[PDB]
RNA sequence: AAUUGAAGAGUUUGAUCAUGGCUCAGAUUGAACGCUGGCGGCAGGCCUAACACAUGCAAGUCGAACGGUAACAGGAAGAAGCUUGCUUCUUUGCUGACGAGUGGCGGACGGGUGAGUAAUGUCUGGGAAACUGCCUGAUGGAGGGGGAUAACUACUGGAAACGGUAGCUAAUACCGCAUAACGUCGCAAGACCAAAGAGGGGGACCUUCGGGCCUCUUGCCAUCGGAUGUGCCCAGAUGGGAUUAGCUAGUAGGUGGGGUAACGGCUCACCUAGGCGACGAUCCCUAGCUGGUCUGAGAGGAUGACCAGCCACACUGGAACUGAGACACGGUCCAGACUCCUACGGGAGGCAGCAGUGGGGAAUAUUGCACAAUGGGCGCAAGCCUGAUGCAGCCAUGCCGCGUG
RNA sequence: CCCGCAGAAGAAGCACCGGCUAACUCCGUGCCAGCAGCCGCGGUAAUACGGAGGGUGCAAGCGUUAAUCGGAAUUACUGGGC
């Protein structure tokens, strides 16, 4: 509507698209880790875990995931990666 | 092709919903109406709010027929349904104020201009 | 605040017979004034293609030759027709100038006659424009001659036409003696101010030399030099004729073809040239409040105490009530609190709008000699004066044409009944020439207007603007009943030997008819009782008894009228007889007496006065006769012929419409109740409920 | 609903617009309202002088 | 000192007493109508249609984040008609400043409304598992690189709303890399995470003579605190109905995954067969709650306008995105009802913001003024924005004075 | 808000007066026209209808209606009954 704080709309669209691809990727690494967990491949798990940790940790700082989610993920995944692996 | 009996879907607000043809105007022994001819109507359905009501009797323009329409070159446009727009008995002219579904360029008459201005297509 | 032009104000109204072009020409103006918007914008008036309500715009004319210091013209295009004449009474009371249009083919014609009389009624200065010069049968001078003969006026052709019908190319300013040439495209504008052609030199070498001589007759010293063959200067002629135009002793004629664009423009010039300013005009008459006269006067002055008249009331869906006015004197600023003198209530001005050709522009101030619409004013009807509260005055108020046609309307769907009451009410306050009332007897809604068409578009306005459709019929009639023969001693009796109060009554009377005597009564009760055959205390009830049946007689309901009754004989029991017992006997006495008295059905007759041209007093006379009507005189009133007749009401319905047809549209008439007379048998037996 | 028309004389007929006041009449059972003289189409009582506020009669020009 | 204050009368009967209804005197009102009408002060003013809405206004602001010049001014990489230091054209972003654009903060506040909500709310009182912009106390960071893009430019589509291809560019936009604890995960060993610059002035010294360099003011990252705000949990109290008595499958619990800022059937699979109800479940009907307001001696009854707190809603149904905060009154998407513009191909919109119109009604206001004060948004600030607010207009609607001698 | 200036000058209504209920007469009218919160006024001396004079009560307001509580111990916990 005819109020130049409509540029806000066009900005937040750029934002979604940004957040879109990053948060997509982040998730697809958290996907990879569980893949091992399900496969049983004890090595691949730590491989990816240690591969996703930097992503997840950064994304908390970037503020598109904010702190305790990053915490929780690697937290309970640790609690799973060494429950037989 | 519409003929007496025949249910039409209605393609405007007005409230009609399902409407039956009780005559085909335009000639002695005229058999079918289609394309964009006019027909005499009886209201079988009607909305609660409604401009028109059940048992009302009006006219209508056929705007969509399942047998469709030709145009030169040879092409054909068919629509899945049979649809008309309710017209005031005396002045023709849509009684509704919105159209729904496509209409065809054949309707490009003087008196049906209002129809094609509304209507989101062809 | 400041304002700008002032005194260069041209308040003119265009009006004429139907067609003529008195709206085409109005739009043409707007084009020419508006170098660098149809006045028929009503829905109904676009469908039908006719002016129904007077349409006001303002626009600025710089003068076609560039010649002029720019003037501000307030134009008002009005209806032709009749039916809505009110839209000219008002549209002629208020403004200063008037441009009478005429068809090059249709001469004067009946409704030119009416708007003419209305120009005189308010003594409004005027010029003239003969349009449609391009049409088959065009003849400029013929119309000129007709203005003189048919309207008994003093025309002065300020111009001359270059040919006629399909060969109509331009005009001759017979002051500046040049044949103005309007060109091809650009519709108007341009000129090349060409000189007279060889064809017309002899005619052109007239002017009606009694133009310069009609310019002469302005003042004698203005002609003394004319007498000495001194050619008067162009400037002192324009001043001269204008002087006399401004004095309604002369009418300049201009001609043109708005369709071909060859003409409208010269006429605009001619407006400022010869039509008044708001100051070349008599200051207004009026009264003070409780007190007496003094004309309100109120000189056309910005620095006088404010005073304006309310003509025309409307309602726009988005801004609410519009109330048009003409400011004669003083000034109103947005927020002033003026007084409605004729209602003894004050109003507070708020928003103000000037209809400006094609845009409702907003204004904060409105000076004298200007017109406008005030938004939001609460209780301002048409004809009211809006003056200064400290310097209070009633103004003259034009006249209200008074209806000629009446009709009963019922609201088709019983629900709408309420809504009718409202809408008829609204349309009423807008249009004072329309009226509505409820028949005091036979309770049906009745509307009345200035004609068949008038009523038509009123009803039509109900549907369109209030979604009330209602169908229409001929009003019912208030019949009466009486007896013909004086009937001798008829016996009404009671005797109630039942189970309680005795109750016996016996009365013998004569029910004799009367003549339309004593206004209130129409009913005579004689106590011609014997010595004391009935006590004088039971004599008030027998009277009361009879009183009861007179309300709806035995023939077909309807009031019983012109009756006399005499007491002669009766009897009682020393107790059993009673207040009631004789009242009932009277009831029985009224019947039988009534059955045997040869009853008859009365109908109401009108005293009808038709005013008509000498040409067809025969047809009118005859129709009156045809309507079962009785004639009683003819006077021969000056120019028409007052025709007097007694004709039954139930037969005068829709009279106006045919009278019009019989008399080319020139024929007033009037009626009021006179008496009740015997209805012809066929009538009576029909009137059966 | 039915409503009383107090005061001497009145107009009022088939299509009049009026204003209902509330107030019964211990003589007309089922009549539980008064008509308010002088509001809308209902004219005031003619020539009334005492208690004109009721019966909607304006002060007779002192 | 301080909630210290309770009246009866008329009417049933021939008369009486009792019973018992109806009625009246009091106070109060966001009132209306009728008659009448002088002023002022303070206050109140759509109780109905949460009905539809023309028009204007109600959210902007930073050039001290960035490329910048279209306009406005001055200064001009400097000039005429000559009116020789007064001008108005043509050039220059120089400086003031500033249209559009990227960016930033705000748009989640302020203001409206009472539809929904009988307990997903509210009031009182408790509680543990949470996040929190701006403002703040404290500790350290503020290294070095990289890929893009609006604007712009060349073509090009529309009636308009909007744009379409191609090419180029800046940053406190964006993304690696380095750095990495009193931070996150971990028993530990260990793993792993960030960011940004910009201005005012200036001795030397130095200079592609732009600056470097010094200094001062701001801004950026990180963490633990504080403050304010919010989320979540329990208990009691918060209308009428039994001519509503049964209700309940993610139902009630457990386990384990997932999930959120956070606890939790919040979610999912499996397992137990539970959970609620006459101390009123369920189902119907009505309703925003409280502080309080009116009445009353009190206890009670009645009530929830104006002020303030809390909740909910933003044409209707639904949905997420952005973000510290929304599932967003003047944002987005989808559907609906409706209206409006169209050059008929297509487009646009939601006054329960202020003012105002139509409509409903017994009934309720001006399309006013100003940011001067108070206060909010951005800004270093000046300032700009601010229909919050401060005032004025209209109506005896109220309360209080005063007059009309 | 202050001080000047003119001149009583620009500024009084509404309800009520049978009992409850503060305030009485004439006249018109005659179970009519009408009044009325309740009882009840009106069918020839009407303090009750309508006008008038007089009076009582309020006063820039007065009435009427609508509405809540009171009176109502008439839902009675306080504080009633069969
Ligand atoms: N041939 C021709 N026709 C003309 C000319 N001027 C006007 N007309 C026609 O007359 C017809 C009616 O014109 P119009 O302006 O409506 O006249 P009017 O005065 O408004 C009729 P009303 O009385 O209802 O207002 C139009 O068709 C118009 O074109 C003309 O100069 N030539
Ligand atoms: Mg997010
Ligand atoms: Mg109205
Ligand atoms: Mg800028
Ligand atoms: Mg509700
Ligand atoms: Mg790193
Ligand atoms: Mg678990
Ligand atoms: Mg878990
Ligand atoms: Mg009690
Ligand atoms: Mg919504
Ligand atoms: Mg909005
Ligand atoms: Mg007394
Ligand atoms: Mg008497
Ligand atoms: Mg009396
Ligand atoms: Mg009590
Ligand atoms: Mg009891």
């Amino acid at each position: 509507n005819i109020k130049s704080a409509k540029k806000r709309a066009i900005q937040s669209e750029k934002a979604r698209k940004h957040n879109a691809s990053r948060r997509s990727m982040m998730r697809t690494f958290i996907k990879k880790v569980y893949a091992a967990i399900e496969a049983g491949d004890k090595a691949a798990a730590q491989k990816a875990f240690n591969e996703m940790q930097p992503i997840v940790d950064r994304q908390a700082a970037k503020g598109l995931i904010h702190k305790n989610k990053a915490a929780r993920h690697k937290a309970n995944l640790t609690a799973q990666i060494n429950k037989l692996a | 092709m519409i003929q007496e009996q025949t249910m039409l879907n209605v393609a405007d607000n007005s409230g009609a919903r399902r409407v039956m043809c009780i005559k085909v105007l335009g000639g002695s022994h005229r058999r079918y109406a289609g394309v964009g001819d006019i027909i005499k109507i009886t209201i079988k359905e009607a909305i609660p709010r409604g401009k028109v009501k059940k048992g009302d009797v009006l006219k209508a323009v056929v705007v969509r027929t399942k047998k469709g329409v030709r145009r030169p070159d040879g092409s054909v446009i068919r629509f899945d349904g049979n649809a008309c727009v309710l017209l005031n008995n005396n002045s023709e002219q849509p009684i509704g104020t919105r159209i729904f579904g496509p209409v065809t360029r054949e309707l490009r008459s003087e008196k049906f201009m209002k129809i094609i201005s509304l209507a989101p297509e062809v | 605040a400041r304002t700008t032009p002032i005194a260069r104000y041209r308040n003119i109204g265009i009006s004429a017979h139907i067609d003529a072009g008195k709206t085409t020409t109005t739009e043409r103006i707007l084009f020419y004034t508006g170098v660098n918007a149809t006045m028929d914008w009503m829905e109904q008036e676009q469908e039908r293609g006719i002016t129904i309500t007077s349409a006001a715009t303002t626009a600025f004319w710089s003068g076609m030759a560039k010649q002029y210091e720019p003037h501000r013209i307030n134009i008002i295009d009005t209806p032709g027709h009749v039916d809505f004449t009110i839209e000219v009474e008002r549209s002629m009371r208020v403004l200063d100038g008037a441009v009478m249009v005429y068809c090059a083919v249709g001469g004067v014609q009946p409704q030119s006659e009416t708007v003419w009389r209305q120009a005189n009624k308010y003594k409004v200065p005027r010029i003239a424009f003969v349009n449609k010069m391009d049409r088959m049968g065009a003849n400029f001078l013929k119309v000129v001659n007709q203005i003189k003969t048919r309207l008994g006026a003093n025309p002065v052709p300020l111009q001359l036409a270059i040919g006629a019908e399909e060969h109509f190319t331009g005009v001759v300013d017979l002051v500046k003696m040049k044949a103005i040439n309007w060109n091809d495209a650009d519709q108007g504008v341009t000129f090349e101010y060409e000189d007279i052609p060889a064809d017309m030199v002899e005619l052109a070498n007239e002017w009606h030399q009694n133009l310069i001589e009609s310019a002469a007759e302005a003042s004698e010293e203005l002609m003394e030099k004319y007498l000495g063959g001194e050619e008067l200067t162009e400037a002192e002629i324009k001043g001269a004729l204008r002087q006399r135009v401004l004095n309604n002793e002369i009418i300049l004629v201009t001609c043109g073809s708005a369709f071909k664009n060859k003409g409208v423009q010269a006429m605009l010039d001619a407006v400022i040239d010869y039509l008044p300013s708001p100051v070349d005009v008599p200051a207004i008459n009026g009264i003070l409040d409780d007190g007496k006269d003094t004309p309100a006067e109120r000189h056309a002055s910005d620095d006088e105490p404010f005073s304006a008249l309310a003509f025309k009331i409307a309602t726009d869906p988005f801004v609410g009530n519009l109330t048009f006015f003409r400011v004669y004197s003083g000034v109103v600023n947005s927020g002033d609190t003026v007084l409605n003198s004729v209602k003894a209530a004050r109003e507070r001005f708020g928003r103000i709008v000037q209809m400006h050709a094609n845009k409702r522009e907003e204004i904060k101030e409105v000076r004298a000699g200007d017109i406008a619409a005030a938004i939001g004013l609460k209780d301002v009807t048409t004809g009211d004066t809006l003056c200064d509260p400290d310097a209070p005055i009633i103004l003259e108020r034009m006249e209200f044409p008074e209806p000629v046609i009446s009709i009963a309307v019922e609201p088709k769907t019983k629900a709408d009944q309420e809504k009718m009451g409202l809408a008829l009410g609204r349309l009423a306050k807008e249009d004072p020439s329309f009226r509505v009332w409820t028949d005091e007897e036979s309770n049906q809604t009745i509307i009345a207007g200035m004609g068949e068409l008038h009523l038509d578009i009123i009803v039509d306005r109900m549907k369109r603007e209030f979604n009330v459709e209602a169908n229409v019929g001929k009003p019912q009639v208030a019949y009466r009943e009486t007896i013909r023969q004086k009937v001798t001693d008829v016996e009404g009796k009671h005797a109630k030997q039942s189970g309680g109060r005795g109750q016996y009554g016996h009365v013998v009377i004569d029910m004799y008819p009367l003549e339309p005597g004593s206004n209130p009564k129409g009913y005579e009760f004689i106590n011609d009782i014997k010595g004391g055959v009935i006590p004088g205390e039971y004599i008030p009830a027998v009277d009361k008894g009879i009183q009861e049946q007179l309300k709806a007689g035995p023939l077909a309901g309807y009031p019983v009228v012109d009756m006399g009754i005499r007491l002669h004989f009766g009897s009682y029991h020393d107790v059993d007889s009673s207040e009631l017992a004789f009242k009932l006997a009277a009831s029985i006495a009224f019947k039988e007496g009534f059955k045997k008295a040869k009853p008859v059905l009365l109908e109401p007759i009108m005293k009808v006065e038709v005013e008509t041209p000498e040409e067809n007093t025969g047809d009118v006379i005859g129709d009156l006769s045809r309507r079962r009507g009785m004639l009683k005189g003819q006077e021969s009133e000056v120019t028409g012929v007052k025709i007097h007749a007694e004709v039954p009401l139930s037969e005068m319905f829709g009279y106006a419409t045919q009278l019009r047809s019989l008399t080319k549209g020139r024929a007033s008439y009037t009626m009021e109740f006179l008496k009740y007379d015997e209805a012809p048998s066929n009538v009576a037996q029909a009137v059966i409920e | 609903v039915t409503s009383y028309i107090g005061g001497e004389g009145h107009n009022l007929q088939e299509h009049s617009v009026i204003l209902i006041r509330g107030g019964r009449v211990k003589d007309l059972p089922g009549v539980r309202y008064h008509t308010v003289r002088g509001a809308l189409d209902c004219s005031g009582v003619k020539d009334r002088k005492q208690a004109r506020s009721k019966y909607g009669v304006k002060r007779p020009k002192a």
